């Protein structure tokens, strides 16, 4: 089966977070489910899985601040993660167990990005820079907060020549910046668009350069 | 006839950690303790043998290049005689490493 | 072991006869396939070179925090007063969950464990005894009091409890190299006689 | 809990060698032994199922065996497309508790960075910012003495599959003030 | 030493940087010796228009006092670590009779 992975974006810490993995192409009649953390720095922590008859299991990394539920006529997955903190900010994705043809399978999901935080959310700033063989084009994002935020180019297409630059400290808040190169066979025919997310406070900016 | 120069020491014979080499130009003998990047075959080379020689040597294709030293030491100045000689073997040296 | 229905308490567990046979090695719990995973004694894979006396299936049933506490020469809560491993111990101690297996409507209550005793417990050695003894340093003489500790004590198996005091299944690989004739080995190839 | 010892977290290899991921456990299972792989920006994916065969997408050189202690990852003839992160797991008992991991890397010999200091463009003088951004290329490994360090917002990327080289890009964020 | 380091008119040979992000960690020595340029018209290394150099240069005069003289600072720097102490002096004046 496929898994698609939900949940909200925005849970402040000490409080109690929620998830929804939908079975698509079969009812949970056989078969297993497990929940998975994909942590940054070549890490994957495992967290449990559910089953069908109703008996689950733990893992020891956590003491009591996991638990997973499930829901039969929904074809839905639940995770409660209990006692959220600023270091269990990671990459959930779900699984299945699948056996058939003679072979074992895992399938995986497409997986989604959630951020714990109890700071206040801070409108961002775009601003495009103007020029002045290869065209040199900029957009500088000043005034955000916390650090990071969705930052990327041409809604994450282009890839060629994007210089992403980590961001600087300022007395209060924080000013990220980066630059791209364009040649001049399309300029200024073509136009490249500056796309600065926030997620925590639901803010699409999309600014172009011309 | 003054071939034999130093001997080449280290983990690998690269510049992942620090190597230990020791050269001899015929003008100082010099040990120095770097991370000398090696090629595949770092020897030396000593320029118009048949005539005009002068008993100098230029050519040196030990290393590319080294970073991070660590000991360098530069020793009594002296003349070695690269002159062509045909007889018996001279030098006896003896290392112990 | 892992497939039987239910296993018994802490004092009076119901053991399984092994003897004569080679144990499966096929497959078995390596890449943590369950929570607990610890081994004392010896190596913790010297037991296909080496062949053992008496083999027994030791299960029972015991909290979260008390998973960890099975060892031979280790101090404890139920190491010292309820099972203590002897000193030629060479197997493992590794026990799963089965807070959906051993739970009931209200609570189980039928599973208990000795939390005090007098003095320590000898190597392979049980007692199923419930009387009250002495707790510590100071004995209860005949009924609970003179500020002792009451040694008989109840497990809390509720499903609606934290996952410290779940109910675990255990499993004691009973590994033991005496210099009795062993019976049980692993599957390897013996030499000849020389 | 579940101490998984390992040796080092980073292990060094080269191109054309045999791969040596050792998952030193203090248990042993037989002949049901099982890794994964999960490649840098990309979704993690099944890698060796009960140590004889493979998954869809998965080359005939990624195996693994072993016995004891010593559970071994055989690599042969690893190429630069194998840079990804390795996890030791079993599908015989419930939950599938993981590893560790291993992060693989070239080891190659350094040599001397190039240095290339571009100035500032003129739209970023009018606003009120300054950004010297300087470039590194051609460089092991990817910790190095950097030249051109307080307050430069140093950044280095992955290891490159060309020459098994390192690249970084660091900035230096000025204002009008500071700049002039 | 107001002997080599001194003239008369002021000695603006030598720079000093004079704003830069945040405070700089300990023995950091960055060579950037020349002018900088924001914009697109080139200065040619002097100053003029949208030229300005932060790279602020000294004053050394002889009829200045003991606040502008020029000072030949030389730190003597210690620091112990795991390494052996090997740089203070390795002898010292004893006697003998």
């Amino acid at each position: 089966v496929q898994l698609q992975e939900s949940g909200p974006s925005l849970v402040k810490p000490s409080q109690t977070l929620s998830l929804t993995c939908s079975v698509t192409g079969d009812s949970i009649t056989n078969g297993y489910w497990n929940w998975i953390r994909k942590f940054p720095g070549n890490k994957l922590e495992y967290m449990g899985y559910i089953s069908y008859s109703g008996s689950t299991y733990y893992s020891p990394s956590l003491k009591s601040r996991i638990s997973i539920t499930r829901d039969t006529s929904k074809n839905q997955h639940y995770l409660q993660l209990n006692s959220v903190t600023s270091e269990d900010t990671a990459t959930y994705y779900c699984a299945s167990d699948y056996h058939g043809s003679k072979y074992y399978f895992d399938y995986w999901g497409q997986g989604t990005t959630l951020t714990v935080s109890s700071a206040k959310t801070t409108p961002p700033s775009v601003y495009p820079l103007a020029p002045g063989s290869m065209v040199t084009l900029g957009c500088l994002v000043k005034g955000y907060f916390p650090e990071p935020v969705t930052v990327t180019w041409n809604s994450g297409s282009l890839s060629s020549g994007v210089h992403t630059f980590p961001a600087v400290l300022q007395s209060d808040l924080y000013t990220l910046s980066s630059s791209v190169t364009v040649p001049s066979s399309t300029w200024p025919s073509e136009t490249v668009t500056c796309n600065v997310a926030h997620p925590a406070s639901s803010t699409k900016v999309d600014k172009k350069i011309v | 006839s003054n071939i034999i120069r130093g001997w080449i020491f280290g983990t690998t014979l690269d510049s992942k950690t620090q190597s230990l080499l020791i050269v001899n130009n015929a003008t100082n003998v010099v040990i120095k303790v770097c991370e000398f990047q090696f090629c595949n075959d770092p020897f030396l080379g000593v320029y118009y043998h048949k005539n005009n020689k002068s008993w100098m040597e230029s050519e040196f294709r030990v290393y590319s290049s080294a970073n991070n030293c660590t000991f360098e030491y530069v020793s009594q100045p002296f003349l070695m005689d690269l002159e062509g000689k045909q007889g018996n073997f001279k030098n006896l040296r003896e290392f112990v490493f | 072991v892992f497939n039987a229905t239910r296993f018994a308490s802490v004092y009076a567990w119901n053991r399984k006869r092994i003897s004569n046979c080679v144990a499966d090695y096929s497959v078995l719990y390596n890449s943590a396939s369950f929570s607990t995973f610890k081994c004392y004694g010896v190596s913790p894979t010297k037991l296909n070179d080496l062949c053992f006396t008496n083999v027994y299936a030791d299960s029972f049933v015991i909290r979260g925090d008390e998973v960890r506490q099975i060892a031979p020469g280790q101090t404890g809560k139920i190491a010292d007063y309820n099972y203590k491993l002897p000193d030629d111990f060479t197997g493992c101690v590794i026990a799963w969950n089965s807070n959906n297996l051993d739970s009931k409507v209200g609570g189980n209550y039928n599973y208990l464990y000795r939390l005090f005793r007098k003095s320590n417990l000898k190597p392979f050695e049980r007692d199923i005894s419930t009387e009250i003894y002495q707790a510590g340093s100071t004995p209860c003489n005949g009924v609970e009091g003179f500020n002792c500790y009451f040694p008989l004590q109840s497990y809390g198996f509720q499903p609606t409890n934290g996952v410290g005091y779940q109910p675990y299944r255990v499993v004691v690989l009973s590994f033991e190299l005496l210099h009795a004739p062993a019976t049980v080995c692993g599957p390897k190839k013996s030499t000849n006689l020389v | 809990d579940i101490v998984m010892t390992q040796s080092h977290k980073f292990m060094s290899t080269s191109v054309g060698h045999r791969v040596s991921i050792t998952c030193k456990a203090s248990q042993d299972v037989g002949n049901d032994v099982a890794w994964y792989q999960q490649k840098p920006g990309q979704s993690p994916k099944l890698l060796i199922y009960w140590a004889s065969t493979r998954h869809t997408g998965v080359p005939d050189r990624f195996t693994g065996s072993g016995s004891g202690t010593d559970f071994t990852l055989t690599i042969s003839n690893v190429q630069s497309e194998d840079l990804a992160d390795y996890f030791c797991q079993q599908y015989n008992r419930y939950p599938y508790t993981f590893g560790g991991g291993t992060k693989l890397e070239i080891k190659r010999a350094d040599a001397a960075p190039t240095v290339s200091i571009f100035p500032p463009s003129s739209e970023q003088l009018t606003s009120g910012g300054a950004s010297v951004v300087c470039f590194l290329n051609n460089f092991y490994p990817k910790d190095i003495n950097v030249k051109w360090q307080n307050g430069v917002l140093n950044s280095w990327t992955d290891q490159d599959s060309k020459d098994s080289t390192y690249s970084m890009s660091s900035t230096l964020t000025l204002t009008k003030d500071e700049y002039e």
